[PDB]
């Protein structure tokens, strides 16, 4: 099984190396928000 | 700061480990100073012919 693996193991192993790299740094989070799903400018949905 | 194989990571050090590292650094500094002094003495003695 180890000689073949699966797609789920690749993402789990690849993502594990990425998360471990961010923990050893100072993350500068930038929160991105979308006003509406209709791609309209100026209009906002409170819900 | 030392790499664990891929990226860099700040490794931890204990009290005994820090003391041993300080002792090793002092020993290496003294050895380098003695070597430099010996080299300077040899150069001053070997400057004639």
């Amino acid at each position: 099984k180890g000689m073949f693996r699966t797609v789920g193991q690749l993402y789990k192993e690849q993502l594990a190396k990425l998360m471990a790299t961010l923990r050893n740094t100072n993350p500068n989070f930038v929160r991105c928000i979308i006003p509406n799903h209709e791609k309209k400018a100026g209009k906002l949905d409170p819900h | 700061r030392i790499k664990v194989g891929r990226d860099y990571v700040q490794k931890a050090q204990t009290k005994e480990q820090a003391d041993f590292a300080i002792e090793a650094l002092a020993k290496a500094t003294y050895e380098r100073m003695f070597r430099w002094l010996v080299l300077r003495i040899n150069k001053a003695l070997d400057k004639t012919k």
